[PDB]
């Protein structure tokens, strides 16, 4: 399908 | 006074179930009425509120966090293989709800991805999710039932209740370092 990309930057504990 | 049925402690805030004290604990734990806390990884938030306040609350303090409109999106983490115990979060809009992806490296390493509805848990019983990984003629999928932030993932989590996978297994799916999850999500 028509999907939308988002790229999600991490996050150290 | 052969016995007595006692208030539940959020009575005040509209629960009108009366119960024996024997399991006034056990239903207090359930209650629907009980505040909602931070659904954010990492608790350096202490915030509480009603279920209204908590997509405002994402708003004002954890602006970081984005969202995207449609049922069926990408979420690509990036840096996977950075070491030690890695968050990634995002919010994805459907079907007049916000739901919260969330991938999260554990230090031992291991993966776990799971999806939760910003709603209760009887809404989150409307709905279904599919995780899915992709790569050349290879593809892992999960698919479950999505948490409600009232119940949260940190149980689900820890009994390997949602998608799970190691380091290597990453590998087969990464391009440039970078993993690609396929979330879809759909009304049952
Ligand atoms: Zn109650
Ligand atoms: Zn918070």
């Amino acid at each position: 399908k028509l999907r939308p990309v988002a790229m999600v930057r991490p996050w150290v504990r | 006074a052969n016995s007595v049925l006692f208030p539940c402690k959020y009575a005040s805030s509209g629960c009108e179930i009366t119960l024996p004290h024997t399991e006034k604990a056990d239903h207090e734990e359930l209650c629907e009425f009980r505040p909602y806390s931070c659904p954010c990884p990492g608790a350096s938030c202490k915030w509480q509120g009603s279920l209204d306040a908590v997509m405002p609350h994402l708003m004002h303090q954890h602006k970081s966090i984005c969202t995207l409109q449609g049922e069926d999106i990408v979420f690509l983490a990036t840096d996977i293989n950075l070491p030690g115990a890695v968050d990634w979060v995002m919010m994805q809009s459907c079907f007049g709800f916000h739901f919260m992806l969330v991938l999260e490296k554990q230090e031992k390493q291991q993966f776990f991805a799971i999806v939760q509805l910003i709603g209760t848990r009887k809404q989150a019983e409307n709905f279904a999710y599919r995780l899915e990984l992709n790569g050349h003629r290879r593809r892992l999928t999960w698919e479950a039932t999505p948490r409600s932030i009232h119940e949260g993932i940190a149980t689900a989590i820890m009994n390997s209740d949602c998608l799970v996978f190691d380091t290597s297994i990453a590998q087969l799916f990464a391009e440039n370092g970078n993993l690609g999850i396929n979330v879809t999500i759909s009304m049952c």
